[PDB]
RNA sequence: CGACUCUUAGCGGUGGAUCACUCGGCUCGUGCGUCGAUGAAGAACGCAGCUAGCUGCGAGAAUUAAUGUGAAUUGCAGGUUGAUCAUCGACACUUCGAACGCACUUGCGGCCCCGGGUUCCUCCCGGGGCUACGCCUGUCUGAGCGUCGCU
RNA sequence: AGCCUUGAAGCCUAGGGCGCGGGCCCGGGUGGAGCCGCCGCAGGUGCAGAUCUUGGUGGUAGUAGCAAAUAUUCAAACGAGAACUUUGAAGGCCGAAGUGGAGAAGGGUUCCAUGUGAACAGCAGUUGAACAUGGGUCAGUCGGUCCUGAGAGAUGGGCGAGCGCCGUUCCGAAGGGACGGGCGAUGGCCUCCGUUGCCCUCAGCCGAUCGAAAGGGAGUCGGGUUCAGAUCCCCGAAUCCG
RNA sequence: GGCUAAAUACCGGCACGAGACCGAUAGUCAACAAGUACCGUAAGGGAAAGUUGAAAAGAACUUUGAAGAGAGAGUUCAAG
RNA sequence: CGCGACCUCAGAUCAGACGUGGCGACCCGCUGAAUUUAAGCAUAUUAGUCAGCGGAGGAAAAGAAACUAACCAGGAUUCCCUCAGUAACGGCGAGUGAACAGGGAAGAGCCCAGCGCCGAAUCCCCGCCCCGCGGCGGGGCGCGGGAAAUGUGGCGUACGGA
């Protein structure tokens, strides 16, 4: 149970600040669980996905062991676009799939300043509750 | 005294409400000459008023204004307490002494009637319904 | 049940003839609501019959002798072993059913 | 009327501008529940009050 | 004749767009608003008009200032002070 | 040239005279029942028009 | 066009019309 | 350029108002632009126009009116703009000092008989 | 076997009942409890590249600056020394409106200071700051066959 | 240790039934996500009516009706399509207190061009005052703006518990104006004059203010031009005030 | 003649939390561009209106018709 | 007649401040009915109620006895239980209707005028210096200007005080 009075526990409040989150929020709920060899190394369980990521899909039509550059990440919808991850329209374009970023793992991370920060930030709580564990 | 203002007769009722002239008001002239000061000056602060001389027509007092604002006042702490945002238009709410004059305030057999705040606070505890929880 | 909840509607009754049912209508306007009816239980929209109150009496006490009755069955009945499978507890392999257990 | 006053006429000019429809990519959006424009006034039906 | 023919006698206008209260109550030949009073300095709000009220409170219209003295009120009214700088 | 309405015949005037480097022989207002203010800004016949406007890039 | 106003009351048959009476 | 505003605060005033009739001029060229009918590259920059001279403006209504509070700073009287903007009820208060402001009858009060700290026994 | 009419069933239309969903109400409880002449509430009018309504904003006009966040907004085009979002503490906030130069026609003024005009020489134009009533302290100018003192 | 995407609720059923009955359980179809049995508890808990409330649909009924003000006909064109659109010809009507040409109030883009025939124009339409894109109202002289009328309405004063009310010259020190003279200070070839500051001197007015797009009120006419504006735009002639 | 917290009240506002409540004719008038459209000279009166699908994947192309409309073909588990 | 004070009353776009209006659920002061009931109705009742008016605050009001009691006396105000549907009011009809005390939540007391003592020992504004200046405050220097004896400040207020 939750024993905190202002955390709320009611579905249509839960739905409402989920359906109307700013682009902040947006970007820390769609977030993606990293690949096993990623979590051994840097001690991370999920991160925030980027435009610039690889992506195996794991559940859903389109799974497999293909690992797919982002097309890019459209938090309106709460989805993202990946390169092959595509079907034909009746015309003859083609348009990507959207696939929601919960049913996607992280093969290769795009690694920046701020990724970096965030990464040895996540690691040094991960460290912190471990050593209060310990 | 007050006349009830009505055309000529003409109160629509009840043969006890048909009184118009021999009807008087509830506050005293003191209290109606405190309010007319204190409406004629928002910004001066009335703290009580004399009675100097009556007329067959007319009477006459002496309210005392003073400023909430003026630095003579501000820094004395006895008189502060008129600088603070409660006592604004006491002439109106009848805190000075005309006006708790007309309240019929005071303690004990004499004044059953506004025990509590008011006479509104009186009315106002006695007539509810204590419907608790478990009764 | 919102005191307000009907009552917001202003509507006079349009008196007899007029070979409409003697009901509280809403007076005039170019609109959908427009002489349809609003005060009464049986009229869509407006208030409904017996608005629930607050001050429902919500609370039962029971005496305290009463309550530690209570409180000495529920106990007393849960040494028993019929009554506590026919609470519906997988208690076969349970070796003492006034199951004590040490203080660590 | 023809003798016009200047606020009466900024009043007429809000609802000239106001009376236009609405443009179709406006409802290619994503979270869409506008069909068409609903406060469409003709000059004929509704006589803008006054 | 005292409806369709007389109907068509109407042309001058009594009423008026207000210029306080936006609508067309504003009275010329009384000089006074009907919906608002506007040569009164209050306000013309009244309790038996209790739906007449809802549709004119502070709830209905922008509240350009009055939000942003909530939001001044939600951290203490700090005047002049600047965050930390990068 | 269209303009804020809040405007008058000289402040247009004087307007053009600063922007374009132009002088002004009149200028003619009028309000849209779009909201704006119309002005025709007649100039003096020393210099052209379709130059000026040819200049200012409108054809 | 809006709603059109109920179809109005119309003092047909009082005192006032001869086209029909009661016994009196 | 990107026009932010790190670097139009250092500089003078006349450079300021030179950028500003430079972005004024050419905002009335993409109008012009907008009017005669041009490019969507046009139609994208005259918003990054408008925002630039909204950045130039207000960086010179800082640098003029940070500069008017150093030089009222100093002074008892100072312009209603200049004064602390907060509510008008918290305004009209007391001073700081007048609500510290006590008696002598009360100080002497508190000097002799001073609230003192005790405890009973069980 | 005809046409028409009645009943039942399959199916197809008018219609949106039932059911299931719910970024919404209703009730109860907690903390705070703050508007305004330094211009409130409300109203009017404008502001988007394509923008009617809603929402947001005020000629800096779907936002400016600062901080945090850390690669987007998106309906379509256009372009890490910080995009977008949230906080917002700095700046700015058109016109009415207690509304304040007198009226509410957006009309007519008066005073002072600047730039064209001048070469202070008066108009004209543009910009800026004042000009609402009552009242408190002090200052200045006053009035009185009100009470006096000196020649 | 209930049922359920190997199909929940709801709905339909010429099927099998059970119970006196209220009702209930299976079979078949549709459906796509929740539902039920027992012991207790609680209620906004059961409809055929109330000239019941809301919504929808029938007979009437393809029925009443599309009948006030004399009247249309032929050919051609656009067009898929013509009794109604356009042009030509013929015959008519309104017959200068008009069915004509222009204004006020009111309407507010209805004015004009292009395209459409989804909805409207109680038949139709290739048409429209409909729809969608675009355009259109140019003034010292035309009005408002100024004045005052009948009247409205501030200030003083009076009244009123009070928002406020009365009252418009009535229980008011109600002027800020200007000729001339004196004094000092500034500005310009410090000549001579303007600007302001003080003093002397002079002065009647009438009530602040609002109130007529037909009352009073200075001064613009001719020709040409637009798809839509003309005493307004252009040209030629003037004229009023400062 | 005068001042004074505390326990007390709060169907307005800001930030919240919960429900043996209601589940689009119910619940606030307003779950949605709701005090909106619309009506009345005015004071005032005041609605109706949720649901494709998991994802627009919103039916390319051929063919009759001037088009509205279809017939094939295609998407989807399902266009029943 | 002139000059100089005082007292009353003016004029200021004089220097510095304030009030106007809004919301209004709670609070204070007025004003204030009729529906209804009494099986009619007129006193009563609805009812100091609805509507109207003015004024604030985060609470308001009240508040430290010109009190309650008659006891072996309690001891500011406010709120709850109880007193109590009681005493009492009422065509004594319909109906209306407290207070004391007891148990609790909370608990905090005080200041002036007068009477008197102290060289007005008091207060406001402006000039200069230092600190701080986004609640314009503290100290020093001014034959600076006022307010005030028609009385400012200290001791002191019913519990006594000097
Ligand atoms: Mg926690
Ligand atoms: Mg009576
Ligand atoms: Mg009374
Ligand atoms: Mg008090
Ligand atoms: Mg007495
Ligand atoms: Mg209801
Ligand atoms: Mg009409
Ligand atoms: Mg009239
Ligand atoms: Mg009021
Ligand atoms: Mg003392
Ligand atoms: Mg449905
Ligand atoms: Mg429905
Ligand atoms: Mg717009
Ligand atoms: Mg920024
Ligand atoms: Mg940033
Ligand atoms: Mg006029
Ligand atoms: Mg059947
Ligand atoms: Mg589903
Ligand atoms: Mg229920
Ligand atoms: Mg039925
Ligand atoms: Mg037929
Ligand atoms: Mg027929
Ligand atoms: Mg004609
Ligand atoms: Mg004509
Ligand atoms: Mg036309
Ligand atoms: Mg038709
Ligand atoms: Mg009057
Ligand atoms: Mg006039
Ligand atoms: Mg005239
Ligand atoms: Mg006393
Ligand atoms: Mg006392
Ligand atoms: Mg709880
Ligand atoms: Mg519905
Ligand atoms: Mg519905
Ligand atoms: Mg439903
Ligand atoms: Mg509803
Ligand atoms: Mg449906
Ligand atoms: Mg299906
Ligand atoms: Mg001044
Ligand atoms: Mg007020
Ligand atoms: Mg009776
Ligand atoms: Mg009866
Ligand atoms: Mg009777
Ligand atoms: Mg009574
Ligand atoms: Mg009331
Ligand atoms: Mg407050
Ligand atoms: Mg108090
Ligand atoms: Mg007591
Ligand atoms: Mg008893
Ligand atoms: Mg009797
Ligand atoms: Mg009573
Ligand atoms: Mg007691
Ligand atoms: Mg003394
Ligand atoms: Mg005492
Ligand atoms: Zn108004």
């Amino acid at each position: 149970m939750k024993f905190n009075p202002f955390v709320t526990s009611d579905r249509s409040k839960n739905r409402k600040r989920h359906f109307n989150a700013p682009s902040h929020i947006r970007r820390k709920i769609m977030s993606s669980p990293l690949s096993k060899e990623l979590r051994q190394k840097y001690n991370v369980r999920s991160m925030p996905i980027r435009k610039d990521d690889e992506v195996q899909v794991v559940r859903g039509h389109y799974k497999g062991q293909q690992i797919g550059k982002v097309v890019q990440v459209y938090r309106k919808k709460y989805v993202i676009y990946i390169e092959r991850v595509q079907r034909e329209k009746a015309n003859g374009t083609t348009v990507h799939v959207g696939i929601h970023p919960s049913k996607v793992v992280i093969t290769r991370l795009k690694l920046d300043k701020d990724r970096k920060k965030i990464l040895e930030r996540k690691a040094k709580s991960r460290q912190v509750g471990k050593e209060k564990g310990k | 005294g007050r006349k009830r203002p009505v055309p000529k007769g003409a109160t629509y009722g009840k043969p006890v409400h048909h009184g118009v002239n021999q009807l008087k008001f509830a506050r005293s002239l003191q209290s109606v000459a405190e309010e007319r000061a204190g409406r004629h000056c928002g910004a001066l602060r009335v703290l009580n008023s004399y009675w100097v001389g009556e007329d067959s027509t007319y009477k006459f007092f002496e309210v005392i204004l003073i400023d909430p604002f003026h630095k003579a006042i501000r820094r004395n702490p006895d008189t502060q307490w008129i600088t603070k945002p409660v006592h604004k238009h006491r002439e109106m709410r009848g805190l000075t002494s005309a006006g708790r004059k007309s309240r019929g305030l005071g303690k004990g057999h004499k004044f059953h009637h506004t025990i509590g705040g008011s006479r509104r606070a009186a009315w106002r505890r006695r007539n509810t319904l204590q419907l608790h929880r478990y009764r | 049940v919102s005191e307000l909840a009907g009552h917001q509607t202003s509507a006079e009754s349009w008196g007899t003839g007029r070979a409409v049912a003697r009901i509280p209508r809403v007076r005039g306007g170019g609109t959908h609501r427009s002489g349809q009816g609003a005060f009464g239980n049986m009229c869509r929209g407006g208030r409904m019959f017996a608005p629930t109150k607050t001050w429902r009496r919500w609370h039962r006490r029971v005496n305290t002798t009463q309550k530690r009755y209570a409180i000495c069955s529920a106990l007393a009945a849960s040494a028993l072993p019929a009554l506590v499978m026919s609470k519906g507890h997988r208690i076969e392999e349970v070796p003492e059913l006034p199951l004590v257990v040490e203080d660590k | 009327s023809s003798h016009k006053t200047f606020r009466i006429k900024r009043f007429l000019a809000k609802k000239q501008k106001q009376n236009r429809p609405i443009p179709q990519w406006i409802w290619m959006k994503t979270g869409n529940k506008i069909r068409y424009n609903s406060k469409r006034r003709h000059w004929r039906r509704t006589k803008l009050g006054l | 004749t005292k409806g369709t023919s007389s109907f068509g006698k109407r042309r001058n206008k009594t009423h008026t767009l207000c210029r306080r209260c936006g609508s067309k109550a504003y009275h010329l030949q009384k000089s006074t608003c009907g919906k608002c009073g506007y040569p009164a300095k209050r306000k013309r709000k009244y309790n038996w008009s209790a739906k007449a009220k809802r549709r004119n409170t502070t709830g209905t219209g922008r509240m350009r200032h009055l939000k942003i003295v909530y939001r001044r009120f939600r951290h203490g009214f700090r005047e002049g002070t600047t965050p930390k700088p990068k | 040239f269209i303009v804020d309405v809040k405007a008058n015949k000289h402040q247009i005037k004087q307007a053009v005279k600063k922007l374009y480097d132009i002088d002004v022989a009149k200028v003619n207002t009028l309000i849209r029942p779009d909201g704006e203010k119309k002005a025709y800004v007649r100039l003096a016949p020393d210099y052209d028009a379709l130059d000026v406007a040819n200049k200012i890039g409108i054809i | 066009d809006p709603v059109p106003y109920q179809p109005p009351f119309l003092c047909q048959w009082g005192r006032h019309q001869p086209a029909w009476k009661p016994l009196m | 350029a990107k026009i932010k505003a790190r670097d139009l605060r250092g500089k003078k005033k006349e450079e300021l108002l030179k950028q500003l009739d430079d972005l004024k001029v050419e905002l009335s060229q993409l109008r012009v632009a907008k009017v005669t009918g041009g490019a969507a590259s046009k139609l994208s920059k005259i918003r990054v126009v408008r925002k630039s001279i909204a950045r130039v403006l207000t960086v010179i209504n800082q640098t003029q009116k940070e500069n008017l509070r150093k030089f009222y700073k100093g002074k008892k009287y100072k312009p209603l703009d200049l004064r602390p903007k907060k509510t008008r009820a918290m305004r009209r208060r007391l001073n700081k000092h007048e609500e510290s402001l006590k008696t002598k009858k009360q100080q002497r009060k508190e000097r002799l008989y001073p609230l003192r700290k005790y405890a009973v026994k069980a």
